């Protein structure tokens, strides 16, 4: 397999800022390289082929450049509709490999998440299970961390989380985390807390409750 | 680079 | 318009086989090469194979060789992707895509199908349980637990409440069942006064639940 190495993996910039990301082939692939743009929640779309050639419909803001085995795309001024993940693909030899992608988002002022904690419903407990949710709302830098503590004991492997795509309105992210215990286990402990660390926090915030 | 044969 | 219409979502058990279909509208089926590409949840793109829709000649990626087959039926302008001996690693959205086919060579995928999700799982179709996420500058929501397969849709007050709404990507529990939450942030002054209901729809199970979320 010819390997395509894309850098950086993630890229953030303001609207109207000039950006460039790179695709590097493990060996000469001539001009047989293509780019696809995948907007969030949608399918890939053809951007540039023959390494430098813009597909029809694609704005002049886009360009591409080949230097040897190194291929780059330049967006002269970044716009919100440019947001998504960019993949390069070599068409030179079988199999036709893909790069790992570069994910582009819009940079905004740093925003700390607003944190909320939800104890399980009495309804779920009847059923015999307890889900405790940690909400981290509207924080810009995508990177964020949750730690679950039960009577001040750090939990591992018993939780799951997911984060939204960048909100078009405020350019922020949100994250929800769920700690899931059996009803028997939930009732043996008092304090339930989620500890949040984020760039917008000079120190970690902890949200908690005592069941009962 | 690669082909699967000529179209027409 | 030239478009590619694919078959709908699938659920298959481990070890089973799947066959996806891709139909070309608006042009000659034999004029361009056609590719299959897949993307697993949270991962990147992966090339599977491509074929000559006129001749039937095809090439599959070495990784999948002997495990997949790419055919077509010219009478109906339709390509097919068969994947055998399925595992969890085969869960993905599978795309067919037309190649520009310049100079009788792979030039780039300029027309994409909408894709078909293929889920490899032992789970059987199950409607969700919906539990409130109760408030006490306030956040509330509903937890949508234990449903299969995706998707579900969530609205708030039948569509009247949009601003501040966040519905999260589902996560896959060890049970084979999905879980998601949907939250909304409202003025805390609204709490004892405004009524908040989340509307949950799961078509596979034909479940539609409306749950009123109060402090």
């Amino acid at each position: 397999d010819i390997k395509l190495t894309q850098s950086p993996a993630f890229l953030s910039a303001s609207v109207g800022e000039r950006v460039t990301f790179t695709c590097r082939a493990s060996q000469d692939i001539r001009h047989e390289l293509v780019w696809y743009q995948q907007k969030p929640g949608r399918g890939p779309k053809l951007l540039i082929y023959y390494g430098s050639t813009l597909e029809g419909g694609v704005p002049s803001r886009f360009s591409g450049r080949r230097s040897g085995t190194e291929f780059t795309v330049t967006i002269s001024s970044l716009q919100p509709e440019d947001v998504g993940t960019y993949y390069c693909q070599q068409l030179n030899s079988f199999p036709l490999t893909f790069g790992g992608g570069t994910t582009v988002d819009i940079r905004r002022t740093v925003a700390a998440p607003s944190v909320f904690i939800f104890p399980p419903s009495d309804e779920q407990l009847k059923s015999g299970t307890a889900s405790v949710v940690c909400l981290l709302n509207n924080f810009y830098p995508r990177e964020a961390k949750v730690q679950w503590k039960v009577d001040n004991a750090l939990q591992s492997g018993n939780s799951q989380e997911s984060v939204t795509e960048q909100d078009s309105k405020d350019s922020t992210y949100s994250l929800s985390s769920t700690l899931t215990l059996s009803k028997a286990d939930y009732e043996k402990h008092k304090v339930y807390a989620c500890e949040v660390t984020h760039q917008g926090l000079s120190s970690p915030v902890t949200k908690s409750f005592n069941r009962g | 680079a690669v082909g699967i044969g000529a179209v027409f | 318009s030239q478009y590619l219409a694919q078959s709908g979502s699938e659920v298959k058990k481990p070890g089973a086989s799947v066959k996806v279909s891709c139909r070309l509208h608006g042009d000659k089926f034999g004029a361009h090469y056609i590719h299959w590409v897949r993307q697993a949840p949270g991962q990147g793109l992966e090339w599977l194979g491509f074929f000559h829709p006129g001749t039937g000649d095809a090439v599959s990626a070495q990784k999948f060789q002997g495990r997949i087959s790419l055919t077509r039926d010219t009478s109906i302008s339709t390509g097919y992707l068969e994947v055998r001996r399925l595992s969890s690693d085969d869960t993905a959205v599978y795309y067919c895509a037309r190649d520009k086919t310049y100079s009788d060579e792979a030039t780039g995928m300029d027309i994409w199908g909408q894709g078909t999700t293929v889920i490899v799982s032992s789970a059987s179709t199950k409607g969700p349980s919906v539990f409130p996420l109760a408030p006490s500058t306030a956040a509330l929501g509903c937890l949508v637990k234990d449903y299969f397969p995706e998707p579900v849709t969530v609205s708030w007050n039948s569509g009247a409440l949009t601003s501040g709404v966040h519905t999260f990507p589902a996560v896959l529990q060890s049970s084979g069942l999905y879980s998601l939450s949907s939250v909304v942030t409202v003025p805390s002054s609204s709490l004892g006064t405004q009524t908040y209901i989340c509307n949950v729809n799961h078509k596979p199970s034909n479940t539609k639940v409306d749950k009123k979320v109060e402090p």
